[PDB]
């Protein structure tokens, strides 16, 4: 199998403390 | 036997707390939505736009009237506080408890404040704000993000509490749809924040100390920044410790010291004979002036 | 000093000063009524003291600096010798900044700045002093956590207005040494000082406000922010046809 | 007063207020405020000075004339931090805005680290340093048996 | 220990009055506290964290200039045998333990005014008598002197001698390898500060040390390539705050010992240093040495202010008199920054990038000052900062001289 | 990656690199980072364009 | 080789993938990148004890080129340097990379 391991926590806490939800429900959307 | 047992032993503890260290944030006003915003469903849609719809917790307040206001420590994560606060509720309240210190007890009523002794209420609680703000701003582990709106800089990821991140660094906020507080931010300069700075003088050792942009009011800062350099100013080389230890014993039992390195050792453990001998009287003014109290001495 | 035969020199008394004697009027007065003296006598026995003297002995061969070495040997294996060194400079700082606080509730006292002085202090009795002190002394026991008796009796005398030490003795040949005992540079005093000099401008950030309070009847029907008044205060006071009321 | 023939200057050096913000959609009066402010005076102390002041609206709204008595003299405005934030603009009530001022470090192009003005002015954005110190016991230091 | 010391009060910058107001004093000295160690009482790791940007004492040299002015109105014991009393305060007793308002049944003789009075010890002799107590005197009044003798900067003296360090130096700098140079200061001033030493003990030898190896480091020449015993200093980025400077430790190669031992003496010629903490820090804790020690020997008078030329004990232009030298931070930097690219540590390109910079941040230090200045006029009756002239930035002094003195002091 | 919603029915605008709102209408050139941060809004604005 | 072609400061080694976008990697970062190479050449060849660790587990992972002193009570310092010998693989991975 290929290789992989887990990131550091640190890097792993920042990134998931920043993700913006791709799809927002809004009226005025065209 | 309890004087004599005190007198004899020294080794009872009872010495001030001087360690105490924050990792949080060295802030000590909090900013304060006081007002909500109101949530428009029929009509005026579209002109407000909160946060929580994009999942995201914003860095500043965003209700219809904000404040600054004076909370001690309320982002002091980390070792336990010293145990006397300064708490001012936000100006909509009463906001009076705070300065009932002294001349109040049993003389005004519970809702008002007495306006003839202002200015002794107003100094103890200044003294209570300085005492509660003696800590050492700790440093703590540092990262950087491999996200997308990096600046270069690493950032001190505050594991187990991401609203401090996010209320760290209003640089790093994403701003759909031009608010209020988008047209502010948008013009934050990209890499103020972060590490700047630091002391690596041990491979693979954390840094002794390190210099870093963060939120961060200025007046804690001076505070914080005095009382480390009073902790330095009680401290010695051991060459110095070593060579006062064999001095006390009439140059008997003359120990040494290991010569290496000693990258970030602190013993505060010293002061000035003026000191002494200001302790020294005050503790013969604490005690009566018999032959009932020297016995025992 | 051990004094040998002198009769002149005497010591008859050792006294210690709580209070300034220059504040009241005791600049030219007996020491003894200025300062206390101390008082304690241990009854010896001769007869156990001619028995130590006459019956005295050691071992053999004894070397001094060896028998030393194991005797103090377990003396100094601790930090107990540091404690009251950190014990001293936290009194020092507590000293300063209580003194500090009790000067500028008074009108003046010993020469400190007084930048809170613009606020209101009416009561200055020697109560409302003994009051401050406590709580100032009791903030200190809370930050610091001391247990033992921190800044007391000091308020002995029960006016802390004019607290000062200081320390002599009297010889009989009418001799005095009067030795002065200031505090130290202390650190914490000169950040409370910085402290009050920014409150005095961010006062606002404590829901303290500055300045007069104005009572008109006004029908607005647009903005109205009475905490930022664009117009100028009407009738300031010393105008025309401006009354003050009386005193009662 | 409240008929409209008289003016009145309380003087008082400093005080602590308190608000009371309203919806400027609707008719008031605050000389109940007032009046209930007053019924608790005494000899001993007075309570905090109450003030009203209308909720910013994003929307041009009409306004119920309403009368107001309480103003100060002099701009003690300082902790307010920001109106309708998380709105694209305030139409009727005060409009304040994010000053700058309070953030030289964030946005000023020409901050400096090291600098700020502490006696007259709180920056919320600065540079600090941080330790990482350790405690060696007496015996951490130096040869601690028989010497 | 040292039984005696030498010293010279301020000049009047043609004002008829020393300068400091009440205020000053009533919160430099006040609270009948001593004042005699609080110098850094009101100083920290760096500026950032002072209120040093505005109102009263607006610069970080500001408060102790004044305490020096200060203290020219109140040492007439030294010059005349006597305590006085200035605008109605003295000290409170013969040990000049503090200062109060004077008496009202007896009040002590009205200092008459004068400038540049020189001090001797031997004029008032309770204090060799009480020298186990009035030690600090000695300390303080040695720095106010080595202000007072120049314009600009302040003087401080340097020397190395052609031994190696004693081990017990090198143990103890070994302890203090992450510390700034701030704190450093304070513990040398500490050191010398409460009680007598003599100058055959191994903090004084330490303290010389560190002196030599700050100047050697601030040159350039003591670098991560080339090393005095395997210590040297390093100095933060232009580019944010370059007012910083910690020690290091390095396995980088020694310096050899020079042929034969080096000394002299230095000052800051621009006005830079009134709001620079390395030179005010870096000044004091060569003070100190001084403080204890004594003069080695007399200053040369050929550069120097013209209240200064022929100080007794002081300064002269004999056989033994030691030259002063000084220099311009600017060129400084640009020297040191090319003896790092000769070391190879960077490029050519980054030499001119750090220049830039560097000029850049000076500039905004001069500006600050400058306008600094015009708000406190030196005829407002008190000396916040010390007056200068706009081209007084511009000299380049003897900053040739200098780095090659360090060029012969660690060859 | 801003929009400007504006009352009054003018329809909404974008945000110049030149800090300056720029109608939604014609030719637009996205760094890759800008379209990773505000996905949701060109979801709704600028991809039905 | 791999590290330095990550942080674009670094040891002086060819760089076919310097087209390719990446941010530059700090100390903790390069250790990551130390312990995959690591682990595969483990893997590949079968080894079993320690390899590369200590490079990963302590200090900077930035190396460029390792030395060995001691230091004298003279002051004099004596370095060995240890330059490696030609490798075989590097060659032809930095072929791989260019192709």
């Amino acid at each position: 199998d290929i290789i992989t391991r887990p990131t550091s926590d640190s890097i792993a806490a920042v990134a998931n403390a920043t993700k913006p939800a791709a799809v927002v429900s809004d009226p005025q959307s065209m | 036997s309890k004087h004599l047992s005190a007198y004899l032993d020294s080794a009872v503890a009872n010495g001030p707390e001087l360690i105490v260290e924050d990792t949080g944030l060295c802030t000590s006003f909090m900013l304060l939505d006081n007002i909500p915003s109101a949530h428009l469903t029929k009509e005026l849609i579209g002109f407000t736009w909160f946060m929580q719809m994009y999942q995201m917790t914003p860095p500043l307040p965003e209700g219809a009237v904000n404040r600054i206001v004076c909370m001690t420590n309320w982002a002091s994560l980390g070792d336990e506080g010293r145990g006397l606060e300064v708490r001012l509720p936000p100006p909509t309240d009463s906001s009076v408890h705070a300065y009932k210190t002294v001349l109040s007890r049993g003389y005004i009523d519970n809702a008002q404040f007495n306006p003839l002794a202002l200015r002794s209420n107003v100094l103890l609680m200044l003294l209570q704000f300085t005492l509660s703000n003696l800590k050492i701003n700790k440093s703590s582990t540092f990262t950087s993000d491999v996200t997308t709106i990096t600046s270069g800089r690493m950032i001190r990821a505050f594991e187990g509490r991401p609203e401090l991140l996010a209320l760290a660094y209003p640089g790093r906020a994403v701003l759909p749809t031009q608010t209020k507080n988008a047209q502010f931010l948008s013009t934050a300069i990209a890499d103020r924040i972060g590490r700047l700075d630091r002391a690596n003088l041990i491979g693979g050792e954390v840094s002794a100390m390190v210099e870093c942009m963060e939120l961060c009011d200025a007046l804690t800062l001076h505070i914080r920044e005095t009382y480390v350099m009073l902790l330095r100013s009680m401290h010695q080389d051991p060459t110095q410790i070593v060579q006062i230890v064999n001095e006390c014993a009439n140059n008997l039992l003359n120990s040494t010291i290991p010569i290496s390195l000693r990258p970030t050792i602190l013993c505060p453990w010293f002061a000035s004979s003026e000191d002494l001998r200001l302790q020294q009287v005050m503790h013969l003014v604490n005690i009566s002036s018999n032959t009932a109290a020297a016995l025992p001495l | 000093p051990f004094t040998r035969l002198v009769q002149n020199d005497v010591i008859t008394n050792v006294l210690v000063a709580r209070v300034d004697p220059a504040q009241r009027g005791d600049a030219a007065v007996d020491i003894r009524a200025t300062h206390a003296t101390f008082a304690a006598a241990l009854p010896v026995d001769p007869a156990a003291i001619v028995v130590a003297m006459l019956c005295g002995q050691t071992e053999t061969n004894l070397i001094p600096s060896h028998h030393y070495g194991k005797a103090f040997a377990p003396l100094f294996a601790s930090n107990a010798m540091f404690t009251r060194n950190q014990r001293a400079v936290i009194t020092r700082e507590a000293f300063v900044c209580a003194r500090s606080a009790v000067a500028q509730c008074q009108d003046a006292g010993f020469l400190v700045p007084r930048p809170l002085d613009a606020l209101r202090q009416f009561d200055v009795t020697s109560a409302a002093a003994a009051e401050i002190m406590h709580a100032v002394n009791d903030a200190f026991k809370t930050a610091f956590d001391l247990d033992g008796a921190l800044l007391d009796g000091l308020a002995l005398y029960g006016d802390p207005r004019i607290a000062d030490l200081s320390a002599a003795y009297l010889q009989y040949g009418g001799n005095v040494v009067r030795e002065h005992v200031p505090p130290g540079p202390s650190h914490i005093h000169r950040t409370l000082q910085q402290v009050e000099s920014t409150f005095m401008a961010e006062m606002n950030l404590f829901n303290v406000a500055r300045g007069n309070l104005y009572l008109v009847q006004t029908a607005t029907n647009g903005n109205w922010s009475p905490m930022a008044p664009v117009a100028a205060p009407p009738f300031v006071r010393g105008g025309p046809n401006v009354r003050v009321v009386g005193r009662f | 007063v409240k008929a409209g023939r008289t003016r009145v200057l309380v003087e008082l050096g400093h005080y602590v207020y308190t608000l009371h913000y309203y919806d400027p959609q609707i008719s008031l009066d605050e000389a109940p405020i007032l009046e209930e402010w007053l019924s608790k005076i005494n000899p001993a102390g007075i309570p905090p000075v109450p003030f009203c002041i209308p909720i910013p609206q994003v929307y041009p709204c009409i306004t119920a004339r309403r009368v107001h008595y309480a103003f100060t003299s002099e701009n003690n405005n300082d902790s307010l931090f920001s109106t309708n934030a998380a709105s694209i603009d305030t139409a009727f009530g005060e409009n304040a805005a994010v000053s700058p001022l309070r953030w030289p470090g964030l946005v000023d192009p020409n901050y400096r680290v090291g600098t700020n003005d502490l006696p007259n002015r709180i920056t919320l954005y600065n540079s600090l340093y941080r330790y990482n110190f350790t405690y060696p016991t007496l015996d951490g230091i130096m040869y601690v048996r028989s010497a | 220990a040292q039984r005696q010391f030498f010293g010279l009060t301020y000049n009047f910058y043609g004002q008829p009055a020393p300068l400091f107001d009440l205020n000053d004093l009533q919160e430099l000295a006040g609270c009948y506290a001593r004042p005699w160690t609080s110098r850094f009482s009101h100083l920290a790791i760096s500026t950032g964290s002072l209120p040093v940007w505005s109102a009263r004492y607006p610069s970080v040299a500001s408060r102790n200039i004044i305490v020096n002015t200060l203290l020219g109105a109140h040492l007439n014991p030294f010059a005349g045998g006597q305590v006085t009393s200035h605008q109605g305060i003295t000290w409170r007793d013969p040990v000049l333990s503090s200062l109060a308002p004077v008496p009202a049944i007896q009040p002590p003789p009205v200092w008459a005014v004068a400038e540049n009075v020189p001090l001797d010890s031997n004029n008032y002799p309770t204090y060799v008598l009480n020298l186990s107590s009035m030690w600090p005197i000695n300390q303080d009044v040695h720095i106010m002197t080595m202000w007072a003798l120049s314009d600009q900067g302040p003087i401080y003296h340097l020397e190395v001698p052609v031994d190696p360090m004693p081990a017990a130096t090198t143990a103890a700098l070994m302890a203090y390898i992450g510390v700034p140079i701030a704190h450093l200061a304070q513990t040398a001033y500490r050191f010398a500060g409460q009680l007598p030493q003599s100058p055959d003990s191994t903090m004084v030898s330490t303290i010389r040390w560190l002196s030599a190896i700050w100047f050697g480091s601030l040159t350039g020449r003591l670098n991560r390539s080339r090393t005095c015993n395997g210590f040297y200093f390093e100095f933060a980025k232009p580019a944010l705050n370059p007012d910083q400077a910690v020690l290091k430790w390095n396995d980088g190669a020694r310096a050899a010992p020079p042929a034969a031992a080096q000394s002299s003496y230095m000052r800051c010629i621009s006005p830079h240093w009134q709001h620079q903490i390395v030179e005010v820090a870096g000044a004091l804790m060569s003070q100190s040495v001084t403080a204890v020690t004594g003069l080695p020997a007399l200053i040369d008078e050929a550069t120097l202010p013209a209240w200064s030329q022929g100080v007794a004990n002081l300064t002269g232009n004999g056989q033994g008199v030691v030259p002063c030298l000084d220099y311009n931070p600017v060129p400084m930097a640009a020297a040191r920054h090319l003896q790092w690219r000769q070391d190879g540590l960077i490029t050519a390109a980054q030499e001119a990038q750090l220049n830039n910079d560097y000029t850049a941040y000076a500039l905004t230090i001069e500006r600050h000052l400058t306008a600094m200045l015009v708000a406190n006029p030196i005829a407002a009756g008190r000396m916040p900062i010390q007056p200068f002239n706009a081209a007084d930035f511009g000299q380049a002094g003897q900053t040739a001289a200098a780095v090659a003195l360090a060029q012969a002091m660690f060859v | 990656g801003t929009i400007v919603p504006r009352p009054d029915g003018l329809e909404p605008q974008l945000i110049d690199d030149g800090n300056v709102p720029r109608d939604i209408a014609g030719d637009w050139v996205y760094p890759s980072d800008v379209l990773q941060v505000s996905v949701a809004v060109f979801c709704d604005y600028v991809w039905p364009m």
